[PDB]
């Protein structure tokens, strides 16, 4: 078995709208690993967005998205959602779902072992 | 948040050359960095973690080294697989992550 | 900034770090063990750094001999392993373990434990000198040792062993006042009697918290009380392969009041059951070895359920007993049961695991 991290749900929304990004996970228990959403503007370097841990319920967000994004983990469906509100032009990036690795030969600390396929979220009129 | 800087943001070496990329930290980071290699239009793959430890699926040619507050990546021999953009990431805390601007290794 | 406790094996090749030496039980959950074990050379790399937790009943000897000590009875045991790390951990490493893994190199591996709440609280007893008894207790031990397998010959030289205390806490429930009344009739009283009343303000008290006992007395007989007495004597029972009913009066106070016939008197008295007042073996029960002062009187054991407590460690119960020293003819007494319980960025500072003391 392999951890097939996959995400879906992104679409098109004019600024100030809302959308719910979904990240379906498999092959590992959701509780034991963090989940980070990392976005990437077209032709720009990656940028962190937010993170959640199901077991501890400890959420954190980036500064630019401090009160605009909401990240929630639903262990029943083995998925973690990112509900976004008040979208604006700069959020036209592609968004990833990433899971921290815990051990390969050491304790890689925030290495984001597995990345999803990425969902495009266009914000335009 | 922590400000993390990469330099230079553009390079060019031929197949079989040796390449260096430096990422600098504005605050004390306890060797808690990792480098990602992003092929054009793909999910950024992991390259190395803990600033010196290798990872599966990556040839032993990559070898980072922590020389203080700064950080650096080395490539013993450049190959066609190495045409990508490389991202340095700081992970001092648990839930907080930050990436560099990345370097375009043509 | 925050404190961290570490203990090193005599062979310093292996060491253990912990966030707190004492763990609190909330009667429905126990805070987990959040340690990390470090080995600089990986110890030849053909060994696995097991870290075992055991909760075992004791009786007889601490000398490692066989007479009586054969009753080393592991009531719980777990065998978390660190290197290799096994597939996925039981919940993500806590922030304390992360900062520990930051301050240390890649040669540090976390380990996580959880203790079911049915297990006994860490208590030990020392008989009076020499009251025909033996040392006994329920200690929690962490043994981080590096070996090729679990059943390998563990030995002290290369295995670090440290002791954890599982204290108990319960909420200050506003229960009814634990009243305790008695009426004593006398053979020569011609229907007269000595009345007496008592009641604690609260039903549950924390360590070091003073106890307030109500008193009410009205005299109808021709006998005057010379003085009264207050005591908080401890009831400890060794319910496993023994019948020793220790009865040491851990704290007592004397106060001389008098009440003549046809006189009524009510008052309130303050008592403080405290270990450090009498740091003597005295045949009483402790929450930890009395060699160090970070211990107090043993917390009263809640029976709970799950086949009661006969094989699940020793029980301790407290109660305030007051009595009247009437002039000539009686020693009328009272008992008021209750329960006692434990009351409940910057870099890291490495406190040592040595349990400080005065000696």
């Amino acid at each position: 078995s392999e951890v097939q991290l996959v995400e879906s749900g992104g679409g098109l929304v004019q600024p100030g709208g809302s959308l719910r990004l979904s990240c379906a996970a498999s092959g590992f228990n959701f509780s034991s690993s963090y989940i980070h959403w990392v976005r990437q503007a077209p032709g720009k370097g990656l940028e962190w967005v937010a993170s959640i841990s199901s077991y501890y319920g400890y959420t954190s967000y980036a500064d630019s998205v401090k009160g605009r994004f909401t990240i929630s983990a639903d262990t029943s469906k083995n998925t973690a959602y990112l509900q976004m509100n008040s979208l604006r032009a700069e959020d036209t990036a592609v968004y990833y779902c990433a899971r921290q690795g815990y051990y390969y030969n050491s304790y890689m600390q925030g290495a984001l072992d597995y990345w999803g396929q990425g969902t495009l979220v266009t914000v335009s009129s | 948040d922590i400000q993390m800087t990469q330099s230079p943001s553009s390079l060019s070496a031929s197949v079989g050359d040796r390449v260096t990329i430096t990422c600098r930290a504005s605050q004390s980071v306890s060797s808690a960095v990792a480098w990602y290699q992003q092929k054009p239009g793909k999910a950024p793959k992991l390259l190395i973690y803990s600033a010196s430890s290798l990872y599966s699926g990556v040839p032993s040619r990559f070898s980072g080294s922590r020389s203080g507050t700064d950080f650096t990546l080395t490539i013993s021999s450049l190959q066609p697989e190495d045409f990508a953009t490389y991202y340095c990431q700081q992970s001092k805390y648990d839930g907080l992550i930050t990436f560099g601007q990345g370097t375009k290794v043509a | 900034g925050t404190r961290v406790f570490k203990k090193s094996s005599p062979n310093c090749k292996l060491t253990v770090y912990l966030g707190k030496r004492d763990f609190v039980d909330h009667l429905d959950k126990v805070d987990p063990v959040d340690g990390v074990v470090l080995v600089d050379p990986d110890y030849l790399k053909d060994r696995k750094v097991f870290v075992t937790l055991t909760c075992a009943f004791r009786y007889g000897r601490e000398d490692l001999d066989v007479l009586g000590l054969s009753f080393r009875k592991d009531l719980f045991i777990a065998t978390y392993q660190a290197f290799p790390p096994m597939p996925n951990p039981p919940r993500p490493p806590t922030r304390l373990q992360d900062r520990l893994l930051k301050k240390l190199g890649q040669h540090a591996h976390p380990f996580f434990f959880t203790i079911p709440q049915n297990l006994p609280c860490s208590v030990t007893l020392q008989p009076g000198p020499e009251d025909t008894g033996k040392a006994c207790g329920v200690d929690f031990e962490i043994r981080a040792f590096c070996a090729k397998s679990i059943e390998e010959k563990s030995h002290k030289r290369n295995s670090v062993r440290l002791i954890i205390r599982k204290v108990q806490f319960a909420p200050e429930t506003p229960g009814p006042q634990p009243s305790a009344e008695t009426t004593r009739h006398f053979l020569m009283s011609d229907r007269r009697s000595l009345h007496l009343e008592a009641s604690l303000d609260k039903e549950l008290y924390y360590h070091g918290e003073p106890l307030n006992v109500n008193v009410h007395v009205t005299n109808n007989s021709a006998k005057t009380v010379k003085k009264i007495r207050v005591s908080v004597r401890q009831y400890a029972d060794i319910c496993l392969f023994s019948t020793a009913q220790y009865k040491c009066p851990v704290a007592q106070l004397e106060q001389d009041d008098q009440v003549s016939p046809s006189s009524t008197f009510c008052k309130v008295y303050t008592i403080t059951p405290l270990l450090s007042d009498n740091r003597e073996k005295r045949g009483l029960a402790l929450d930890g070895q009395l060699k160090h002062e970070d211990t107090n009187l043993a917390s009263s054991t809640i029976v709970k359920e799950g086949a009661n407590k006969e094989v699940l460690g020793i029980l301790v119960s407290y109660r305030v007993k007051v009595k009247l020293v009437v002039s000539r003819g009686g020693d009328v007494s009272v008992e008021l049961p209750f329960v006692l319980m434990h009351p409940k960025d910057d870099d890291i500072v490495f406190e040592d695991f040595a349990r400080l003391r005065l000696k």
